[PDB]
């Protein structure tokens, strides 16, 4: 295909850090950009520095009071904000750092600009790895996410696309995006997530939607340790059925790195190729598509995966050897562009997964 | 020149010393560069919208921010106050409890009765029975409502939680022992699959997880009924072979009678046993919470009569 | 066909407590309280495993919104909050009545986190230290570049520099210096450059130590089942485990003669098992030399008689039925376990052979700056030395005692990518097999049953009476409480069928 | 002392306790039937049958005293910690319009039912004479009986998720956090 590939990255995104022990480090995007740069792929992208979002742009989804608190919260004056902190859940789970508002504005501007470029036709493929915050829902900070830039990007895309598809591959369910579009019928949210005594707590097989959004939400409850083959065998038929019976004008893909093996908080058994497989298979359909980088806590694995997915979107395959990036020491033993899956057991069973696909297809029967 | 800069790091070091030689001995054995982006980052702004005194509250008895009194060591929450006080709108003054202010201002041990009788004769014109209570409530601190220890005890299946919340009877690698009875040694046979599916140590993949339902102890396979994981933090898992006990009739709501202590639990048996227009409160073998005895054999006639009626009404 | 239906339902449910709930549900429907959908759903959950009662039930009663579990509905008064950017289209597509709030969906109990080994924790600590160093250095370098540009412009992104200055200037003077800068830049730039130099020196040294710490730990973290394989195998390789497995299989089969089915697609693994067994027998200081020779001879004779492989090729590298007791069955189970593990290692040998031989090394910094041959100095890198044969040699070394288990497991992990962790206990399984053979020959009853097996097998041409007579002759030596096994063997395809007769012969 | 609350009323009270403390629901205020129409309907329906001047006048006195006590004590000891947020919201809105809060005009039939559950406990902490203790208990029991015949019009079984006219309303995550966080 060799689709035109846009790429958004702010050089300052790597200068904002969470708490010392926090599992979120935006610097993962920084070695991802370094890996894409040193592979000689910048000759294959148009690289953009998207304008950061303004208050009114993120007020399209979030409340004005929430935005105002976000724009004024600071680790030095947090004791002046006690009611707001507990009301908006901006406490321990989602803390406050120096560049919180700046980082949120940068991510929102990147997502908005990617959606705008898709709408205008400047490209068929745009990449923004500073997004992926799919947990915050319009009034609160959840899952280390403060602004649901995916919702804003979907809003911008819907201006020119009647139907938009959202796909979540993170082990965490896309609570914020699904909630934002739980009643509308113009947005498909499909989350492949680990369901159980897990952080999202939601995303069960019987959350297809309410009102006009009935049978318009797809949830994939998954057991621990799912490997590349099982994940592909579950992902591909469902995506094909959604493409067949819903026909979105655009698709948005959240490339969360939590599913990767060796993840700090993840529990799946997905490797490098097993994680890039879904991206390549989705790109193989031919509609305008989005990439947002969500989960992922091992910066080396997620950065390598992001670089490989960027290569795959350009119809090229990157080599296993590394181009000697700046942060070379992070890659440890052999410095190869791969992720090793571990040997732990897989609990997913063909009967349970077959039941899941049967229920999902029965729900999807009334989407065309 | 500042020497206090080198305070601490995640390495446990001032970030300026080195590998911390003890750590050395513990942890040892014995296509251009990125400086081209700034000249190629084309700032894109083609957005469509670009043109735009204790540790517990004295009322709720819980933990949180407190506004304690200097004279009364009784910490109070802000919502647990009458009226609630906004923390931003601080009173900024001498604050005392309702009991504290009553005991510190109107503390007239000799003439308290004079005020009591004054209020009593003031309310005597209209409400004499409630005058004493109307006086006394002003002498008490704000409190959180609680049931008076006997509304709760008439239902044995009700217990009070930690912070006063309501609680009921629904509060709660390769492991082959999960398929064993652990009491009789017999394998646990799932109700649906009619198998234990123990698998093997050599091939753990052949094993199918089982739950042993909490209520009726019927073992069920995690793959027989669709369920991603077990139940270990939530409520007691209930098998799908139990009565609904709550029906949303097409809207209208039906509920099963709550359990009552046997001393007050009355029983009665109908003398008809042909057809009874009674609720789901039946027993298989103050007159508001009676438990009817359904006389199981009568159910065979009743269900059959109902389905036959549905058959003939739909026939025409 | 309806009262009989009730009797059939009562028999099939098989529990008074479940039949009581079924009757309660039936009555609840009968009092015009339950609808058809829920009634049929409950009947499907009760008797739906049956296809004759439920199908008639659906066809005799004339059977012929979906709110989510984690979504609440908020009141309309709790909905309208001014959102400035929300246009009419943004108002129509957004949902505001339903919220999830995963605290509600968690039953106020919380969530359960994953279990990670200590190697992963060490990797995470190294990661955290690396990220701290690199973030500080990058932020300081960006501020250095900005100050250099300002200085170059003064010869004649609103908070990064402020954070860097505040971090560098810790005496609370940083605010004053920032204010002076806003209105004194070269001194700040030179202090930042000196701090950058110190931080880069510390980062280089720490990168060193992090690297050799990571080298000894990375492969162990991914060994999830391999770290605990020793104790799990010790617990789950008992006779009770196999008995429970076979009895559960038999019960499942009877809840509807080939309970166990083993296939042997190779004949050269037996030679490797023989070599390992003789190595252990020679090495072990627990049997006398006559006992060692008896072990070896009995093993060779039993294998040659059973599999009909050879009698001299083993020393230079019709349907038969074996009626066996517990001891012989457990010995055979040990043999089959060892054979299956070795076959699993051997089948995929070619791919690891290629991968180890075609193991490319990056020349940018590995072969230029940091060389790691810790497992290559000690020579178990599997360079050449075909992985199956090298693994056999390493197992022989481990049995001999000159190779440690730590290095054996590390080399196995590195050569097989943690896919050969079942070989960590090979020496112990061989020892258990040898002990089982010793017990088999040292007991009079097992020895007599083994002689009966020899007679029946060497007969090799018998009528249908042979099975009954063999079973009776075994039973004469055999007790009335322990269980018998019918080990059927087809020499034509080297497939072994095992049937469990607990006491069904009496 | 010995208050014979009907079993159905005890079940309703425990159901309200479960709905507030466990299901995190609050009463849909202002109530469709607050305290005054229900008490006035009771007074109109019962006092019209009484002929004794003392019995008919003491009923009015009891109704007035019940209204006064409810108005006085709702904000003191008839609200859970969760409903304190709703109380503060109502106070703020009432002060915005300079209207004094009149809780008998907001709460109804479920907070009065919970008002008469600790009356034996409330009278115990007084010097209230025994000869009028029995009168108060008997009047309370008569009112409870009158409510006991008329139950289908004050405690209906309705789902907040299926009808906005239900007596309970779901509390927002923000509402729950603010209510039970400080
Ligand atoms: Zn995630
Ligand atoms: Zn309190
Ligand atoms: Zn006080
Ligand atoms: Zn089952
Ligand atoms: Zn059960």
């Amino acid at each position: 295909d060799k689709r035109r590939v846009a790429y958004f990255y702010d050089a300052d995104v790597g200068n904002y850090a969470y708490g010392a022990g926090h599992p979120m480090k935006p610097h993962r995007i920084r070695m991802a950009h370094s890996l894409i740069m040193n592979y000689g792929l910048y000759k294959k992208m148009e690289i953009y520095r998207a304008k950061p979002a303004t208050k009114q742009e993120m007020c399209q989804f979030h409340t004005d009071e929430y935005i105002d608190f976000l724009s004024r919260v600071t680790p030095d004056n947090l004791e002046m904000f006690k009611r707001e902190s507990v009301k908006f859940n901006v406490g321990d789970d989602c803390p406050v750092f120096d560049g919180l508002y700046e980082y949120c504005s940068i991510s929102g501007g990147g997502s908005m600009e990617g959606a705008a470029r898709l709408n205008r036709g400047k490209c068929d493929v745009a990449v923004n790895y500073a997004g992926g915050l799919h947990h915050a829902k319009k009034s609160e900070a959840s899952g280390f996410c403060y602004l649901n830039d995916i919702v804003l990007g979907i809003i911008e895309l819907l201006r020119y696309h009647p139907r938009v598809l959202y796909i979540d591959i993170d082990v965490h369910h896309g609570d914020g995006v699904e909630e934002a579009f739980y009643t509308t019928d113009r947005v498909m949210t499909c989350s492949f997530h680990k369901y159980g005594e897990f952080f999202p707590g939601t995303g069960e097989l019987r959350d297809i939607g309410v009102g006009a959004g009935k049978n318009y939400a797809v949830n994939v409850p998954l057991r621990d340790g799912i490997d590349d083959a099982t994940y592909r065998s579950v992902f591909e038929p469902v995506i094909k059925k959604i493409m067949e019976w819903y026909q979105p004008s655009a698709v948005v893909l959240q490339c969360g790195g939590d599913s990767l093996s060796g993840d700090r908080l993840g529990c799946f058994n997905l490797s490098m190729e097993g994680h890039a497989n879904c991206v390549n298979y989705v790109k193989s359909f031919g509609i305008p598509m989005m990439v947002v980088g969500g989960g992922g806590y091992t910066m080396r694995n997620v950065a390598r995966t992001w670089c490989f997915e960027t290569g795959l979107l350009n119809n090229v395959v990157l080599d296993k050897d590394l181009p000697y990036n700046e942060y070379y020491e992070y890659y440890g033993p052999d410095y190869k562009l791969s992720v090793r899956p571990s040997n732990m057991f897989n609990v997913n069973t063909p009967e349970y997964l077959d039941k899941v696909m049967t229920n999902i297809f029965a729900n999807l029967e009334n989407t065309k | 020149t500042i020497s206090e800069d080198s305070k601490v790091s995640v390495t446990g070091l001032p970030l300026n010393k080195g590998p911390s030689e003890k750590i050395k001995r513990e942890s040892l054995w014995n296509d251009l560069k990125t400086f081209l982006t700034e000249n190629m980052t084309e700032e894109s702004n083609i957005r469509s919208t670009i043109g735009w005194n204790e540790d517990f509250c004295s009322a709720c008895n819980q933990s949180g921010s407190f506004l304690c009194c200097d004279t009364c060591p009784k910490s109070f929450h802000f919502l647990c106050l009458d009226p609630p006080i906004d923390p931003n709108n601080l009173p900024k003054g001498d604050w005392h409890c309702n009991e504290c202010k009553f005991k510190i201002f109107i503390n007239n041990s000799m003439a308290t009765l004079k005020k009591i009788e004054s209020n009593f004769i003031k309310q005597n014109n209209n409400v004499k029975i409630f005058a004493k209570l109307l006086f006394n409530i002003d002498s008490h601190n704000p409190k959180q409502f609680q049931l008076p220890n006997y509304i709760k005890e008439t239902f044995p299946a009700v217990k009070t939680g930690s912070r006063g919340q309501y609680s009921d009877e629904n509060d709660k690698s390769y492991n082959p022992d999960t398929h064993i009875d652990s009491n009789s040694g017999k394998f646990l046979i799932c109700y649906k699959c009619n198998q234990t599916r123990l698998g093997s140590w050599s091939h753990p993949e052949n094993s199918r997880l089982i739950m042993t339902c909490d209520y009726c102890q019927t073992p069920w396979h995690l793959d027989c009924v669709p369920r991603a994981s077990f139940k270990n933090l939530g409520s007691k898992w209930k098998c799908p072979l139990h009565s609904p006990t709550k029906v949303y009739k097409k809207y209208k709501v039906w509920k099963k009678q709550r359990l009552i202590n046997k001393k007050n639990q009355l029983y009665y048996e109908p003398l008809q046993k042909i057809g009874y227009q009674n609720n789901g409160n039946i027993q298989i073998i103050n007159q508001d919470f009676k438990i009817t005895q359904i006389d199981e054999n009568s159910i065979k006639y009743d269900f059959f009569d109902k389905i036959y009626k549905s058959k003939m009404v739909q026939k025409r | 066909e309806e009262v009989t239906f009730f009797e059939k339902a009562k028999r099939y449910i098989g529990n008074k407590h479940l039949y009581t709930e079924f009757l309660k549900i039936l009555n609840l429907y009968s009092q015009d309280i339950l609808d058809l959908d829920d009634l049929v759903e409950k009947v499907d959950f009760y008797l739906g495993s049956n296809k004759e009662l439920f199908t008639w039930f659906k066809n005799f009663v004339g059977y012929q919104e979906a709110f989510g579990p984690s979504y609440k509905r908020l009141p309309k008064s709790d909905t309208f909050m001014p959102c400035s950017g929300r246009d009419d289209m943004c108002w129509e597509v957004l949902n505001d009545e339903w919220v999830g709030h995963p605290v509600w969906a968690s039953e106020d109990s919380g969530f359960i986190a994953h279990r990670k080994n200590q190697y992963e924790e060490t990797l995470f600590k190294i990661e955290e230290e690396r990220h701290e160093y690199d973030f500080y250095i990058e932020s300081n370098l960006r501020t250095i570049q900005c100050l250099e540009t300002i200085v170059n412009k003064i010869e004649n992104s609103m908070t990064i520099y402020k954070k860097v200055i505040r971090k560098v200037y810790d005496k609370e003077r940083g605010f004053e210096i920032i204010d002076a800068l806003h209105e004194t830049a070269p001194v700040v730039l030179k202090r930042l450059k000196q701090k950058d130099e110190e931080w880069r020196r510390a980062q280089r040294e720490w990168n060193k130590v992090w690297r050799e710490l990571e080298q000894k730990v990375f492969f162990k973290s991914l060994d999830h089942l391999g770290l605990t394989f020793k104790q799990a195998d010790k617990k789950l390789l008992t006779t009770k485990q196999l008995i429970s497995e076979i009895s559960s299989i038999k019960v499942d089969q009877t809840n509807k003669k080939s309970q166990l089915d083993f296939d042997f697609p190779d004949k050269n693994i037996f030679y490797d098992i023989l070599c390992l067994a003789d190595t252990f027998i020679t090495h072990t200081t627990a049997y006398s030399n006559p006992d060692k020779e008896r072990l070896k001879d009995l093993l060779k004779y039993f294998i040659s008689l059973f599999f009909s492989i050879s009698f001299e090729k083993i020393e230079e590298s019709s349907i038969f039925n074996l009626f066996a007791n517990t001891n012989i069955y457990i010995f055979f189970r040990h043999w089959t376990t060892i054979y299956e593990r070795l076959l699993e290692i051997k089948q995929m040998n070619e791919r690891v052979t290629k991968e180890i031989n075609t193991r490319s090394t990056v020349t940018f910094a590995k072969d230029l700056d940091l060389l790691s041959s810790q497992l290559s100095e000690m020579g178990l890198d599997f360079v050449g030395e075909d992985a199956y044969k090298q693994v056999l040699r390493l197992s022989r070394r481990l049995i001999n005692g000159d190779l440690e288990h730590q290095w054996f497991e590390e080399s196995l992990r590195q050569a097989y990518n943690n896919k050969a962790f079942k070989l960590y206990t090979i020496d112990k399984v061989t020892q258990s097999l040898v002990k089982h053979a010793h017990t088999l020959m040292t007991d009079a009853k097992t020895a007599e049953i083994m002689a009966l097996f020899v007679k029946d097998r060497n007969a090799s041409t018998t009528s249908a009476k042979d099975q009954i007579i063999y079973r009776l002759q075994v039973r004469s030596h055999m007790s009335n409480t322990e269980n018998m096994f019918r080990i059927e063997f087809d020499k034509r395809t080297l497939h072994v069928s095992i049937q469990y007769i607990a006491l069904d012969d009496l | 002392i010995s208050l014979q609350i009907p079993i159905k009323l005890k079940s309703v009270l425990v159901d309200d306790w479960e709905y507030v403390t466990k299901d995190k629901k609050i009463c849909r205020l202002p109530a469709d039937v607050t305290v005054e129409m229900v008490l006035n309907k009771y007074e109109h329906e019962v006092s019209q049958e009484l002929e004794s001047p003392g019995s008919q006048s003491q009923l009015s006195e009891y109704c007035a005293g019940l209204k006064l006590y409810f108005d006085k004590c709702l904000g003191n000891m008839l609200l859970y910690r969760l409903e304190r947020l709703q109380y503060d919201e109502l106070l703020k809105k009432s002060s915005k319009d300079q209207k004094p809060l009149v809780p008998i005009r907001i709460y109804g039939a479920i907070h009065l039912l919970r008002l008469i559950s600790v009356l034996p406990e409330l009278i115990s902490s007084t010097t209230m004479d025994l000869q009028s203790c029995q009168l108060l208990i008997k009047q309370t029991e008569d009112f409870l009986v009158w409510l006991l015949m008329h139950v289908d019009e004050y405690f209906n079984d309705k789902d907040p998720n299926r009808s906005d006219d239900a007596l309970y309303v779901n509390t927002s995550s923000q509402y729950e956090g603010v209510a039970l966080g400080m």
